[PDB]
C-alpha cells in the first residue's frame, strides 16, 4: 500500500449559505450528489432606526 | 400514458428546437450515448 487514510467525522453544517443547485429530492448521499452546488445568502442589516 | 401505452417518440422541431443553452447540470458528466448539436452551412462566411 502506498496510501493511509483516516475515517472520522465531525459535525459540520451551513451556517450562512443555501443551495443553488440540487440534483435530486432525496437525501443519503449518492454519486450524483458529488456535484451539487451553493451560494451565499443575502446580507441582513437589523439595526436601530 | 394516453392510451395506457403512449409516449411515442417525440423529436426536435427541424427550426428551433436544439436550445444552444442547455447541457449537463452538474460539474461532473455522464457521457451521454447520442447527442445533437447546431451547424451552419458553408453559404454563411464564417466570423469570429
Amino acid at each position: 500500500p502506498t496510501v493511509v487514510l483516516y475515517s472520522e467525522d465531525v459535525n459540520m453544517e451551513t451556517p450562512d449559505t443555501h443551495l443553488s443547485y440540487k440534483p435530486k429530492m432525496g437525501d443519503k448521499n449518492a454519486k450524483v450528489m458529488l456535484g451539487q452546488q451553493a451560494m451565499p445568502n443575502r446580507p441582513n442589516y437589523i439595526a436601530f432606526r | 400514458a394516453t392510451v395506457a401505452g403512449a409516449g411515442k417518440e417525440i423529436f426536435a422541431d427541424k427550426t428551433f428546437q436544439p436550445e444552444p443553452q442547455v447541457g449537463e447540470s452538474q460539474w461532473n458528466e455522464a457521457d451521454a450515448t447520442a447527442a445533437g448539436g447546431r451547424v451552419l452551412k458553408k453559404t454563411t462566411p464564417m466570423k469570429p
